[PDB]
């Protein structure tokens, strides 16, 4: 309805063709630009979607074209794109994992529970880094005014 | 307890409570009525001599049964 | 690699010899230790608290 | 006589009773069942051809196309089983489906048609069962179990009095079909049947008769008894029909029968048969509560005095004396005989004709709107009389007409009116005590879905998901050039069939830990999963074992727990129907004989007959030999006579499952602890040597066999050739099929894994030259001693306390078990590193890594990987992978230290690869899969050479013994007919191309034999080829890695305390102490015991079969040790055919008969070199070894006939008194270990979404603190206990490193604070409209 | 939401015992207002796409 | 050593066909179907407490 | 960090439901944004406003109002009170049922040459459970120098 409010607003009927030709151009465009912008929970831009699409039509159809499953070095040779720009196309993930998705059967335990943070500190290397703090000021307790106060400002 | 323990204690309890419900129902010593309480007839004395305190005679107590077979 | 655990105390856990598994915790602080050893040690525990 | 193999080592066998029925192939289940899918069924009835019968042809719109189906064939497997196991890919075979598509014109729809369009399209591919009723889906192998869900038909359940506090049972009667309607009735609790169409609301259920076209006097025709009125006021009686208390005494003839008050007896109704009344005058309060049975108006004017249906008054009567009436009919309503429920239901029915019968039905079915006269009619009579709504199967017209007792066996697929009102007939029947209920757990209701009905109905619905698009496509533009390939996706169907195998509760992996493990998992009848039940709904109600269980599935086997009786156990001889029931054999009784001519029955058929036992003893003609024979129909099993029988069970044996007829001894056994012993002996582990057992019960060579696992020898013959890889035989000339090579190679399957991680490895058990046979042991697989099922060892037990050291289940075991390594165990564990591409950079597997310093390096490769044969330990460096990153923000004193040195940062990090914590192993596999792109390393290629010159040897190997053989089948043909005998082996072999023969079809066959070995050239030619290409071609390995370097240690486990040994009774536990040999008891003769037990589980736990073993386990090594003592000293053969034939021989009338008066003088002590050990007992399991063959056994060996021998402590000198039970248990080592079950962690990884330490022992994870564990900590004072396991030891980020650095400080004082699991409950709540906050002190 | 405990067939013995009924009355107050007054009107449904 | 006795059913009833064997002795192939009734609903109830 | 996007192996991710449930009311709140910019006719801003209505509903509470809407996973969708709320919720199954370091498991048996206040750890447990414990006794007495 949005694109067909905008469809009236650039209708002209003294070309006398029917409306129902003209706003089906626009509604063609506006769900399939919103199901290209705003469907993914990772944004696609809306030509990307159509490298899919179109890989999508056309390894579908090389499925029974050529045999028992197309490779994908293959579909560098029937589309143009050169067996890199085709690989970034597969690589990309699709609307990814739930995590509350069940494992399961073990503690009615969710795919939440094994995902491990690596960006946190490890208490082992935390207190190396805290007992390095002292090595070091027990270091710089044998030097003398200047020479450990360069090495604490530089 | 190995989890075939509590199997036995719930299989004991089981054989024992459904035997003394029945043993409850055979109406071990009673009185010699010689007349059924639903009917009047003469209970034969054979039967006396099978079940001391029928009141019910025996095809009396086949209806019952029969009429109590679903239930109310 | 198996814990071994005083005969007397099956009775008090419930736990068989039929592959029965303990999780063991360690006390941190000193309030735990001593929490441990004047609350929970097996041996300030032989009345059954029912 | 015996099999050449039999001859190695005979199973002494009792057991008494004759076999009549071999034990059948225990996998024909799944083998015949996955037979009917994929098989060309010409009629097509069965499997893929019925599903493309039932979807094709396809009509689009207005019939202007047609697709249409010519045949399928499946394509050959791209990959075999081996390659399918190792690059991960379902071994699938693509199924490519002939079809055509006919245009049509104008003015002809079938007639003239314009245009064809033949193709072979591939629509998905499916996956293939295997050898052994397995499948491989992505290397694994899964095991997809059968189903028990109900069946289609009519089933008449109650409500046993649970539905209402007044105490009434309600009996209701549900006909289900296979897809339609579940027309079901129900009694209301004041006795009025109901009906309600697809669980809707309730209509009073005479509306269906009116919807039917039944009137009220039809009706009341149908349903009732008719006893007539007339006048002046005589009733004809009819003499059978009063039995209810006298109401009105009998007034015949006027002098006497029985007067008022009392009961109607039996003494009664027959003095009124024999005195011969018919008829009785009745006063007119006797008719007052009868109902009126037909129509009567006054026949003067024709005006309505009373139709049926009506409360009858006296007033009413003498109306029709004066309508000049003589009849008047009634219903016969006895409130116990036949109650009035048909007539009471038309007492409350508001309809009266179908017009607005079918109102309420179309109001029940489709509310609000107003039902015209045809919309309402046509929704009705589609509903259950058309077969596009209402499809009743060939099973559920089975189930139907066979439950109402009709047969009419097959029939319409559709209701009819007589159809329908034998349910109410038989539900009003149900309900006045003609006949019991059906049962939930009945399985004559409850049908067998398996492997080949299940892939079925997942490609069925595929055909509907394809059919809406070529419905479609047929019917927009109808070009041609369009070809049927361009309209059929191959991915609706694949995704429906690749997701049942692929992940659905009936595809489960499959249970690989000995051949009893699988053979039962193929074998198991799970009533789970779509279609049947799930565990929330599954009572109490199904979880029982119903009488009609015998000979089907296991009473004893279904696993304890979470869903005991929710799986099952598929029985020994069960067999699956024609229509899916479980049939069992049952061999005929004629009029006092048991003859041959077996018969399956389901359970629907066996509580028609009188079936006997197969304890039941019987003459040499086949009689019975005494007269009261115990036998059991129905329910009960009383006392018949031995001519009113019809069938006896095959053999005692029948009613048990395969993995509880193992259970010696299983008579003594309670069944719960035969429930207990036959779920372990399925999860114990292949040991090293494996032992047979000593008392057996003689299915364990059955199992060995037909679990694939062996070696089986196809044909007969000799062996050209032993290795422990592979055997080849040289077939004989009897089978040899003449224009074949002569030689079949058997290629033994070496330490490859288990699914359970274990072992699997093969060892040829025959030598040099062994004569074989058809079907004979040439190699056993894991758990296999000879070709006989050998799950454990055979253990010299003792039964006494000891110390404690075997106190509550606990086991206590020698040192002499763990020095001859009887229970020590490999387990192969893939280890796999995968270099993934991540952003800044892909990762190397190099071997020059960062500060790691260059010791645990040395093990690596050129290419960062170990070495086969290296032998690991825990943190060893596997495989050396390196990852790049940034330099990642050097703190202060980082800055000083580096410039110190100099050393730059290292830039790149080291996500390898290493062993995990405390697994020692051996390396013997490393894989490398790269993609095509990245090129290789040094490892890759050097495996791939090493594999392309295995892979082009193994078929030179093939090509060089096949021509081996052919070169010997050729020169068999020239000793007869233009024989070239001394000139043979002169003439170059390559010219027995041209070596002149007599020319018969001889040189003709020498033409075929010697130019089939030219096609063994090509073969291995083109062959060669294809593991040129396999072996070569990249792996189509998923979307973002690059190399999957999968490295495979072997790890030999040994038992400890912690390792769970068991018996086969059910008495499992725990080794608590290695105790050394020294400290063992011994007996007078200084022999130790190995294993000592505790005798306090004996009693309580009532399986006495594991002492009965024991004791055979002492008669058994009692043998073993004079066939070992006499070999011990060469005693000659007189002395040795004389015991062993006597040892053969013993006991009560055995069925066995082996005599060693007709054996050959080098197979005697082959014989008695596998006797010296033990000669091994079968005890069958009904039927094997009483208590005095035992003893009598006992006392062929010079061992105390009691069973106890006296035994001397093994630390102090001085005897136990009181003498001790020892003998040889069967103790099995179970997948319960110590080694996969300890688990500790002080401070490991955390989870990112709660600050918790994670979860599981491979995740270095914590023990979870729950609820229980906090009130049990809140009954104490532990306080600062239980703050710091929800603080400090569990999410509080900063309050559980300034722990860490508090006690490495030696300092053990937490400031705790808040954890990290309410602050995230503080934000969610928040992010909610909520103000919830934290106030201030 | 009463909950009186709305599940498919005959329920089990223990299961009523067990099973609890919090909280009385007050919700059953208003969802007595709301059942005894959705009696009347047909066309009430609050799904946007059949409004 | 005695006899085993009257053996249960799920249902509550009692088989009225008692076992008069025990286990010094063996069970035959109909009393041992008869026995796993009673201990199949006691090992049931046991994992489902 | 509460519904995280964490980068799983392979290139693929996992994502908590609340960012579905966010996504459809910034989409509706910006439609309707633009639908109230564009003065469009009433009936379809009442759509979009009702619309936007049951996005909010659906992501404070999916179930509630009717039905549990669900994504590309046949189950419904946890949201911010099924994530207060529930069995598997903070206030069941993680506020007081949670895992726990210095912590371990193995199985039991008996040794009874013990005495009734001692239990058997075996070795490697207690050099892994006691890890801090060992470096602070180990460094004290100075046998290393470094906690490394
Ligand atoms: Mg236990
Ligand atoms: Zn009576």
């Amino acid at each position: 309805n949005i694109g067909l409010m905008k469809a009236v607003d650039k209708f002209e009927y003294r070309r006398g063709y029917k409306f129902s030709t003209y706003a089906t151009w626009w509604i063609r465009q506006a769900i399939t630009r919103s199901i290209a912008d705003q469907a993914r929970t990772i944004r696609i831009p809306v030509h990307m979607i159509e490298t899919i699409n179109k890989l999508n039509r056309i390894s579908r159809q090389m499925l029974q074209e050529m045999g028992r499953e197309p490779t994908p070095e293959e579909l560098a040779e029937r589309m143009l794109m050169p067996e890199d720009k085709i690989r970034k196309v597969l690589k990309i993930a699709k609307e990814p994992i739930s995590m509350e998705t069940p494992i399961g059967d073990d503690e009615d335990s969710h795919l939440g529970d094994f995902i491990e943070d690596t960006t946190l500190e490890l208490p082992l290397d935390s207190a190396t880094t805290e007992s390095l703090r002292a090595a070091t000021h027990d270091v710089l307790a044998g030097l003398t005014a200047r020479e450990a106060k360069v090495l604490r400002m530089r | 307890s190995d989890e075939a323990d509590e199997a036995y204690s719930v299989t004991e309890q089981l054989t024992m409570t459904g035997i003394n419900r029945i043993r409850q129902k055979i109406n071990a010593h009673g009185i010699p009525v010689y007349l059924c309480e639903a009917c009047g007839n003469p209970i034969p004395e054979a039967r006396r001599k099978i079940f001391p305190g029928v009141t019910l005679c025996v095809e009396c107590q086949a209806y019952q049964e029969r009429q109590r077979k679903h239930y109310a | 690699k198996a814990i071994q655990l005083h005969p007397l105390v099956c009775a008090a856990y419930n736990a068989d010899f039929d592959g029965d598994q303990m999780a063991v915790h360690v006390p941190l602080t000193l309030e735990a230790q001593l929490e441990a050893r004047a609350l929970m040690m097996s041996t300030n525990n032989i009345l059954s608290p029912a | 006589v015996y099999s050449y193999t039999e001859k190695k080592r005979i199973r002494k066998d009792f057991g008494k009773r004759p076999q009549v029925l071999d034990v059948p192939y225990l996998l024909s289940i799944q083998l015949d069942s996955f037979q009917k899918f994929i098989e060309q069924d010409p009629e097509g009835q069965y499997g893929l051809e019925a599903a493309f019968r039932s979807v094709f042809p396809i009509q689009s719109y207005s019939g202007n196309s047609e697709l249409q189906y010519v045949s399928y064939r499946l394509g050959e497997p791209v990959f075999d089983v081996q390659e399918c196991q190792i690059r991960g890919v379902t071994y699938s075979a693509p199924l490519r489906v002939k079809l055509r598509l006919v245009i049509y014109e104008r003015e002809a729809p079938e007639g003239t048609v314009k245009d064809i369009k033949e193709q072979e399209v591939y629509m998905g591919e499916i996956p293939l069962m295997t050898d052994n009723g397995t499948f491989v889906i992505n290397g694994t192998e899964r095991v997809i179990v059968s189903q028990l869900h109900r069946s289609p038909g009519v089933f008449f359940d109650s409500d046993k009095g649970k539905t209402h506090s007044s105490g009434k049972v309600l009996y209701n009667a549900r006909i289900i079909p296979y897809r339609g309607s579940w027309l079901d009735f129900e009694f209301d609790p004041k006795d009025n049947l109901f009906v309600r169409i697809d669980r809707r609301r309730k209509l009073p259920a005479t509306i269906i008769l009116r919807a039917l076209n039944y009137t009220t006097e039809q009706i009341l025709d149908l349903f009732f008894e008719k006893v007539i009125f007339e006048i002046k006021l005589q009733m004809e009686l009819v003499p059978e029909r009063l039995r209810g208390t006298a109401s009105f005494d009998i007034e015949a003839n006027g002098k006497v029968y029985v007067e008022k008050g009392r009961r109607i007896t039996a003494r009664h109704i027959r003095q009124l048969e024999k005195d011969d009344v018919k008829l009785i005058e009745v006063p007119v309060e006797y008719i007052a509560g009868k109902v009126v049975a037909k129509d009567y108006i006054d026949e003067s004017t024709g005006e309505l005095i009373c139709a049926a249906n009506m409360e009858l008054s006296l007033d009413l009567l003498a109306k029709l004396s004066q309508s000049g009436h003589k009849r008047i009919e009634t219903l016969f309503t006895n409130d116990l005989d036949h109650g009035p429920y048909i007539s009471e239901t038309l007492r409350v029915d508001p309809t009266n004709d179908r017009l607005s019968a079918l109102v309420e039905i179309y109001r029940m079915m489709r509310p609000g709107e107003p039902p015209t006269r045809e919309a309402a009619e046509s929704l009705f009579e589609n509903l259950f009389f058309s077969e596009d709504r209402y499809d009743l199967s060939a099973v559920g017209r089975m189930k139907f007409n066979r439950s109402l007792l009709r047969e009419e066996i097959e029939g319409s697929g559709i209701l009819s009116k007589d159809d329908i009102i034998d349910v109410m007939k038989k539900l009003i029947d149900i309900r006045n005590g003609k006949g019991e209920v059906d049962d939930i757990d009945h399985l004559g209701n409850r049908r067998i879905r398996s492997v080949g009905e299940m892939a079925e109905n997942q490609f069925r619905v595929g055909l509907v998901r394809v059919e809406r698009a070529v419905k479609e496509r047929l019917s927009l533009g109808d070009l041609d050039t369009l070809m049927p390939q361009d309209m059929i996706n191959a991915k609706p169907i694949s995704a429906a069939v690749k997701e049942f195998f692929g992940s659905s509760q009936l595809s489960q992996f499959m249970d690989q830990n000995n051949p009893l493990s699988e053979i039962t998992h193929k074998r198991r009848i799970s009533a789970l999963g779509p279609g049947g039940l799930t565990r929330e709904r599954a009572g109490f109600e199904v979880r029982d074992v119903h009488p009609t269980h015998y000979g089907r599935v296991c009473p004893i086997e279904t696993p304890e727990g979470p869903n005991i009786g929710l799986i099952n156990s598929l029985s020994v001889y069960a067999q699956t129907n024609e229509y899916g029931f479980l049939e069992t054999p049952y061999r005929k009784v004629t009029d006092g004989v048991v003859t041959d001519e077996i018969h399956y029955l389901s359970a629907i058929e066996e509580g028609n007959y009188v079936i006997a036992q197969a304890n039941s003893n019987l003459d040499e003609e086949g009689h019975f030999v005494e007269d009261l024979v115990t036998c059991r129909s129905k329910g009960e099993s009383s006392l018949f006579s031995r001519d009113q029988v019809d069938y006896m069970d095959v053999s005692t044996q029948q009613v048990v499952s395969v993995g509880a007829s193992l259970i010696p001894f299983l008579e003594h056994d309670d069944a719960n602890r035969a429930l207990m012993g036959a779920n372990m002996q399925r999860q114990a582990v292949p040991t090293l040597r494996a032992d047979k057992p000593l008392v057996g019960t003689g299915m364990e060579r059955a199992v060995a066999v037909d679990s694939g696992v062996t070696a089986v020898a196809k044909r007969g013959g000799v062996v050209q050739y032993v290795d422990a890889s592979r055997i080849v035989i040289k077939v004989n000339e009897d089978e040899m099929y003449p224009g074949e090579a002569g030689i079949d190679i058997y290629n033994l399957t070496k330490y490859t894994r288990s699914n359970q991680n274990t072992c699997i490895n093969q060892m040829p058990c025959v030598s040099l030259g062994e004569p074989v046979e058809r079907g004979d042991v040439l190699a056993d697989g894991p758990s296999t001693d000879l070709g006989e099922l050998a799950l454990g060892q055979n253990m010299r037990v003792a039964f006494m306390p000891w110390n404690g050291y075997n106190f509550e289940d606990s086991i206590l075991v020698s040192e002499r078990v763990v020095q001859e390594d009887r229970f020590t165990t490999i387990h192969i564990q893939e280890l796999a590193c995968v270099s993934r591409d991540t952003k800044l950079g892909p990762e190397e597997i190099t071997a020059d890594i960062p500060n790691v310093g260059e010791a645990a390096l040395s093990k690596l490769d050129e290419s960062g990987i170990v070495y086969i044969g290296a032998e690991v330990t825990g943190g060893d460096i596997l495989v050396g992978k390196v990852t790049p990153k940034g330099e990642t923000q050097l703190t202060p004193e980082e800055k000083l230290l580096r410039a110190i040195f100099g050393e730059k940062a290292s830039d790149v990090k080291d996500s390898s690869l290493r062993v995990p914590n405390g697994v020692s192993g051996t390396v013997i596999d490393v894989q490398v899969f790269t993609r095509d792109g990245v090129e290789k390393d040094k490892r890759a290629l050097e495996i791939e050479e090493m594999q392309l010159k295995q892979a082009k040897k193994d078929l030179s190997e093939e090509l060089q013994i096949l021509e081996a053989g052919l070169f010997s089948r050729i020169r068999a043909v020239l000793v007869a007919g233009g024989v070239e005998a001394e000139k043979l082996d002169k003439l170059p072999r390559d010219r027995w191309l041209e070596l002149g023969l007599t020319d018969e079809e001889k040189q003709n066959q020498l033409e075929q034999l010697a130019e089939q070995y030219d096609e063994l050239k090509h073969e291995f030619e083109k062959k060669l080829e294809a593991k040129r290409r396999k072996i070569t071609q990249g792996d189509d390995l998923a979307p973002g890695v690059l190399k999957i370097v999968k490295v495979y240690l072997a790890v030999k486990r040994r038992i400890q305390p912690g390792d769970k040994m068991a018996g086969r009774h059910g008495n499992k536990g725990v080794i608590s102490k290695i105790n050394p040999i020294e400290d063992m008891p011994y007996d007078e003769n200084g022999t130790p015991v190995d294993i000592v037990l505790n005798p306090l589980g004996v009693p309580s736990r009532m399986n006495i079969g594991q002492i009965l073993e024991t004791h055979l386990g002492m008669a058994a090594k009692g043998i073993g040790d004079k066939i070992n003592a006499m070999l011990k000293q060469q005693q000659e053969v007189a002395k040795l055919r004389e015991f062993i034939q006597r040892a053969y021989d013993l006991g009560a009338d055995v069925r066995q008969k082996v005599d060693l008066s007709t054996f050959s003088d080098e197979e005697v002590m082959r014989l008695a070199e596998n006797l010296r050990k033990g000669m091994p007992i079968a005890t069958p399991v009904f039927d094997g070894a009483k208590e005095a063959e035992i003893k009598e056994l006992l006392k062929l060996g010079d061992l105390p006939t009691s069973g106890q021998i006296r035994l001397y402590d093994g630390r102090t000198g001085e005897q136990f008194e009181r003498p001790v039970t020892v003998g040889y248990m069967y103790m099995l080592k179970l997948n319960h270990l110590v080694d996969d079950k300890m688990h500790a962690r002080s401070t490991g990884s955390y989870s990112l979404v709660t600050q918790q330490p994670l979860g599981g022992k491979a995740q270095f994870g914590g023990q979870r603190f729950g609820e229980m564990e906090v009130w049990a900590l809140e009954a104490y004072g532990a306080a600062y206990t239980l703050q710091e396991m929800l603080t400090v030891k569990s999410d509080d980020v900063n309050g559980r490193t300034k722990m860490y650095k508090n006690i490495v400080d030696g300092n053990h004082q937490m400031e705790p604070g808040m954890p990290e699991s309410f602050n995230v409950l503080l934000k969610e709540i928040r992010s909610l409209g909520i103000n919830i906050e934290l106030e201030d002190e | 939401d009463m909950g009186i405990q709305v599940m498919e067939e005959a329920p089990d013995a223990d299961d009523l015992m067990l099973a609890e009924n919090t909280a009385d009355e007050d919700a059953a107050e208003a969802a007595a207002q709301v059942l005894s007054s959705v009696e009347s009107e047909i066309g009430r449904t609050t799904d946007p796409v059949r409004m | 050593a005695g006899m085993r006795g009257l053996m249960a059913k799920p249902d509550g009833s009692i088989i009225e066909t008692p076992i008069t064997a025990n286990f010094r002795e063996g069970l035959n192939v109909l009393q041992y179907f008869i026995s796993t009734h009673g201990a199949r609903k006691g090992l049931a109830d046991t994992a489902l407490k | 960090d509460l519904r995280p996007l964490v980068p799983l192996d392979g290139g693929r991710f996992a994502t908590s439901d609340l960012n579905d449930l966010y996504r459809r009311v910034i989409n509706r709140n910006n439609r309707l944004k633009r639908l109230l910019d564009l003065a469009a006719p009433d009936i379809i801003v009442r759509n979009e406003k009702r619309m936007l209505q049951e996005a909010v509903d659906a992501l404070l509470d999916n179930g509630r109002r009717g039905r549990a809407i669900t994504g590309s996973n046949k189950r419904p969708l946890k949201s911010l009170a099924d994530m207060i709320k529930g069995k598997q919720g903070r206030f069941r199954q993680n506020l007081l049922g949670k895992r726990v370091d210095y912590s371990g498991r193995s199985v039991i048996t008996v040794g009874p040459y013990l005495r009734l206040h001692q239990c058997g750890l075996p070795k490697k447990m207690a050099l892994e459970l006691f890890k801090p414990f060992i470096y602070g006794k180990l460094e004290l007495r100075g046998l290393a120098t470094t906690i490394k």
